């Protein structure tokens, strides 16, 4: 039922090994290089800390803190620049590699299925494209990122790297699964209705016989009961896929409790700094979680293999109208919307408690309230992993809950006024999409935008009260933070042209898969274009990440050698704003066309009220 | 085991420079402080400065600034403190010790080096003059030590007082004491054995 | 600059029984946040070592015989048992106003007093001066021994170029 590893790429030529080989060499640079901007980062963050506990100490009786961070704003801005080229090179020549096999793979099929099957050859030559492509070159950068981590690791603090090993098959794990999760979440979706979509497509299909027997209100049922069903899967969904996914942001703040209640029982009894345990934990943690995300490679390759096979031996042989739909939800709105802003709110409490643990050992005190502090920050780690857990699952399930009935009621409404009554195959897809997409415009709109703003607002706010000068210098670069994140997510999920030539291929010699090569130029250059497009894309934002530390730290320095700021305060800012810009995106790009559900719930009413 | 070897003995002459060291064994050089302090004769110890293990930064007591100078190696885990123009008030013992940087003044200073002698002298090496209750006065001599012995080690009611500062040379006296004698004086800088018999 | 006084400049004590060491700052080492950091260390020529720091908290492998007490510009450290490996020099350390230390105290053993064996020499007439002998008791320099390992007096040399005792 699968292909050989070697036989799944034996159309490529000596430029898409040469594609092949640099891309994965890119990818290995490319994934190497968050590790050793920790390593920097731990560096800076040890020299800010020795300057402050001089000071401190000083105090009764900064003056190399600018010249020491010019010097590490060049070692973050040299990583971001070979992350800039690394990132393209990788995202661009797996890209074309892909493109180009799956161009020749295309011709050959069609070539082959007229020297002697339609789903083969639109469905299985995308997904052999989604298994040979960009998946490979993640897959690289981050098996890259896993071990580099863990070198970095292991070389800067063994005894904090076993204490996180202990928990990295839990970490992998769990990040294997929310991937997994995210994979395969629309696909569960369309299978889920899929008995009750059997059930309308063959009643509209012989429409005239059930409005001639009268059996209106018999189909009804049948509809009903599978609706039901549908319905209940739904349900089980939103639980399960909330609760997997909240327990892996509980276990991501329970590691940081537990590495950082340990890493400063090692600072404290004088064997490690406080530097070195963020080199270590951040090394170790990130590259842990990028194994686990580097398993939808594994299925997509599995898949390709899958999918080559029969290809091969057949080769070789009103917004106030739209909300008043889900009014009898208000219960579940309102719980989703406070749990909603409790969501939101949580980074820029992690900001403050990162903050201010890490600020406890910038600043010198004594050794007994140093460890109560220290134990009441990894306390409070562990406090906002169970409030996270909780507070995502309730408005994960809430909002699901509330869209499945409001999905059931529309999909019922609708077929009833079908059926008190514009091809079946439009109408088929009116229940199937445009039912199913309404809630798009009411709980995922309502959920996404109160998370962002408990989120980035809270988090501007207070920043602006702790530092407004750095606050004023980084939101000048919030949108491209921002714009990284949902960049980063769309690259991560993989996310027409095709049609046009799907109609030669529909009818059916020579002559037949000549128009066919031809009707496939044009997409082939839009697939090459886009390839280049959104590598440097890609690459751009992800290195714009780099140079936030850069040039937030360089103006931190300048802040705190004139006393304007404290390095605390300069981690709270940087933590609050950069990283709720990037969360702020990374939750952005799971919201749906606000305009494609406006414009279903219009269609949608219409055919009710008709 | 926490550890702080610090360099041996060193006899200087008046004006010179001497650089004394303390290297550190059994934990993380860099994340403490090396302080040293000065103890003369029979006074108080007395801080001197520290000097951050981690990027060398100095502090100096006001009464030192511009006497002494701490440098660090990092790569051998050294701490080094240097005289200029020394003079004889620098004779002394000095120590380190560390503290650790996380607590500042809010910590002990737990771990101590054993202490390097220093004597600044200007004297030039000179051998010295041997001159019921018996004695001899090894008088006028530098440097130390001098050895002494009675009948070559034979004997019991023996009393050999330390040597004492005499205008840039040392003396001492012993006292052997037995009830009704050769008197050995050994000094290597001088390369002397001197042999006095005792006579009424 | 703080002042740290310690009261008995010399200790003479008995193997077994107890002793107290006093020290005496100039200003108060209480600090704004509710601690005290006064420490005792023991010097022996080797290293000083820590015994108690932040007034009374037993250094790590510090046997229980020495414990610590005191509030401001008053501490103390007392040892409940003297052993034999204790005989040195302890000195107090403030770390509250910054770092000075206290001139520390000297134990020795006790024993009945002895009168000195005073003995005169005249110049060897090989040259002058003039040399007293104050042995085992308990333009002129003097020079003292430690105490005697065995029978624990101590003698003394003057040299010229009477003895009041108790
Ligand atoms: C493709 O899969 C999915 C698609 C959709 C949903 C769930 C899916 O999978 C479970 C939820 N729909 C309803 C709207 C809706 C409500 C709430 C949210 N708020 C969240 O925080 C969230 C919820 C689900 C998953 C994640 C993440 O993975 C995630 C990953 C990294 C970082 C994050 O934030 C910082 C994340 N945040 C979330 C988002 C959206 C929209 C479409
Ligand atoms: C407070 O500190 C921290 C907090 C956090 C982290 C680290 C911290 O400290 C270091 C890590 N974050 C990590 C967030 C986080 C999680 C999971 C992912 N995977 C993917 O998107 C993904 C991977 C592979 C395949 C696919 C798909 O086929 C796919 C298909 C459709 C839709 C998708 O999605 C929109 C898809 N997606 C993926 C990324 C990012 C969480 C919060
Ligand atoms: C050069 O920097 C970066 C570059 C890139 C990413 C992250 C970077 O920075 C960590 C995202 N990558 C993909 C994997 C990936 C995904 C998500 C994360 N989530 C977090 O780490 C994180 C989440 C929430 C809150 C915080 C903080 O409050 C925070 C505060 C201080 C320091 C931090 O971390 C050094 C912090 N982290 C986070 C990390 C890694 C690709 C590009």
């Amino acid at each position: 039922p699968t292909v050989s590893v070697f036989s799944m790429f034996r159309y490529s030529n000596w430029l898409d090994k040469l594609y092949m080989v640099v891309g994965t060499l890119a990818a290995i640079i490319h994934g190497a290089g968050l590790p050793l901007m920790m390593l920097v980062f731990g560096e800076m963050t040890d020299i800010f800390a020795n300057a402050g506990n001089l000071e401190d100490l000083m105090s009764n009786i900064f003056m190399n803190l600018e010249e020491d961070m010019t010097r590490y704003a060049y070692y973050y801005s040299g990583i971001g620049a070979g992350v800039l080229v690394a990132a393209y090179i990788q995202v661009s020549f797996w890209c074309l590699a892909a493109g180009r096999q799956i161009h020749k793979i295309r011709k050959q099929f069609f070539h082959a299925i007229m020297r002697q099957l339609n789903t083969r050859l639109t469905d299985d030559v995308s997904k052999i494209n989604e298994g040979i492509g960009d998946k490979i070159g993640m897959f690289f950068q981050s098996m890259a990122t896993f071990f580099t981590g863990f070198i970095v690791g292991f070389t800067r603090g063994w005894k904090l790297t076993l204490v996180i090993l202990a928990i990295s098959p839990v970490l992998g794990l769990s990040a294997a699964v929310w991937a997994k999760i995210l994979s395969s979440f629309t696909d569960k979706e369309l299978l889920a209705y899929a008995k009750a979509g059997a059930v309308a497509e063959e009643v509209l299909a012989a429409i005239r016989t059930v409005i001639a027997f009268g059996g209106q209100k018999k189909e009804l049922e049948r509809y009903n009961k599978n609706l039901e069903e549908a319905k209940r899967i739904g349900i089980k969904k939103a639980i399960t896929a909330n609760i997997s996914i909240g327990a892996a942001f509980l276990l991501i703040y329970a590691s940081y409790a537990l590495a950082f209640w340990y890493g400063t029982t090692l600072v404290l009894s004088g064997e490690y700094s406080i530097g070195q345990v963020l080199t270590v934990f951040f090394s170790v943690l990130i590259g842990a979680f990028s194994v686990g995300q580097a398993s939808p490679s594994i299925e997509a390759f599995a898949n390709a293999r899958g999918a080559a096979y029969e290809i091969f031996k057949i080769i070789d042989n009103s917004f106030w109208r739209i909300m008043k739909l889900n009014l009898t939800e208000w219960p579940y709105f309102v719980v989703g919307v406070f749990c909603a802003i409790i969501n939101g709110g949580l980074q820029p409490a992690f900001a403050i408690i990162f903050s201010k643990i890490i600020g406890v050992f910038t600043r010198i005190d004594d050794p007994e309230t140093k460890r109560q502090n220290s134990n009441l920050f990894s306390l409070l780690f562990l406090a906002l992993g169970i409030i996270s857990f909780i507070t995502f699952f309730l408005q994960g399930f809430t909002f699901g809950k509330a869209g499945e009935i409001l999905t059931k009621r529309l999909r019922y409404m609708v077929f009833r006024s079908m059926l008190r009554q514009n091809t079946t195959g439009a109408l088929t897809t009116r229940l199937a999409n445009d039912a199913a997409q309404v809630k798009g415009a009411i709980g995922s709109r309502l959920a996404v935008i109160t998370q962002n703003i408990a989120n980035l607002g809270t988090g501007i706010i207070i920043s602006f009260i702790y530092g407004w000068q750095l606050t004023l210098l980084l939101l000048a670069i919030v949108p491209i933070i921002a714009i990284a994140g949902v960049v980063e997510m769309k690259m991560l999920s993989g996310q027409k042209e095709l049609e046009g030539s799907g109609k030669i291929a529909t009818e059916a010699e020579q002559k037949f898969e000549h128009m066919y090569a031809q009707s496939l130029q044009v997409p082939y250059r839009n697939s090459l274009r886009k390839a280049h497009i959104f590598g440097i894309t890609f690459s751009f934002t992800q290195a714009m990440m780099y140079f936030s530390y850069a040039g937030c730290f360089r103006f931190g320095a300048y802040l705190v050698a004139h006393k304007l700021m404290s390095f605390e305060d300069v981690l709270l800012v940087f933590s609050a704003v950069v990283f709720g810009a990037m969360a702020v995106g990374q939750v952005s790009s799971f919201a749906p066309d606000y305009a494609k559900a406006k414009i279903s719930a219009a269609h949608i009413i219409m055919i009710i009220e008709k | 085991e926490v550890q702080l070897q610090e360099s041996g003995p060193e006899l200087v002459k008046t004006g010179a420079s001497v650089k004394i060291s303390c290297k550190a064994s059994g934990y993380s050089f860099s994340n403490y402080y090396i302080h040293w302090v000065k103890q003369s004769h029979g006074k108080s110890l007395e801080w001197i400065g520290f000097i951050s293990c981690y990027n060398g930064a100095t502090f100096y007591n006001q009464k030192f600034k511009g006497k002494a100078t701490f440098t660090v190696d990092n790569s051998s885990s050294t701490a080094y403190m240097k005289f200029n123009s020394l003079t004889f008030e620098d004779s002394a013992v000095y120590y380190c010790a560390r503290l650790p940087i996380q607590f500042g003044n809010f910590y002990p200073m737990d771990y101590w080096g054993q202490g390097t002698t220093v004597t600044v002298s200007s004297a030039k090496t000179t051998a010295p003059s041997v001159y019921v209750t018996l004695g001899c006065l090894v008088k006028g001599y530098f440097p130390e030590p001098v050895t002494l012995t009675w009948n070559s080690g034979s004997l019991s009611g023996v009393h050999t007082f330390p040597a004492v500062l005499q205008s840039d040379l040392y003396t001492l006296s012993s006292s052997v004491t037995v009830t009704s004698i050769t008197c050995n004086v050994a000094h290597p800088a001088s390369s002397t054995k001197v042999d006095k018999k005792i006579e009424p | 600059q703080v002042v740290m006084t310690q009261s008995p400049l010399s200790l003479p004590v008995s193997l077994g029984d107890q002793a107290s060491i006093s020290c005496r700052s100039s200003q108060s080492l209480l600090h704004s946040n509710g601690n005290t950091y006064l420490h005792w260390y023991l010097q022996k020529g080797q290293s000083p070592k820590l015994l108690i720091y932040k007034v009374s908290n037993r250094f790590s492998g510090v046997p229980d015989r020495f414990s610590g007490s005191g509030s401001g510009t008053d501490f103390t450290l007392k040892i409940s048992r003297v052993e034999a490996e204790d005989l040195g020099v302890y000195f107090c350390s403030q770390s509250t106003h910054i770092w000075t230390f206290g001139g520390g105290t000297k134990l020795d053993i006790k024993r009945a007093d002895a009168a000195p064996t005073v003995s005169i020499f005249p110049p060897s007439s090989e040259q002058l001066s003039v040399v007293c002998f104050l042995n085992n008791f308990y333009g002129v320099l003097n020079s003292w021994t430690d105490q005697d390992s065995k029978d624990s007096t101590y003698s003394m040399s003057s040299t010229l170029t009477e003895a009041t005792h108790k």
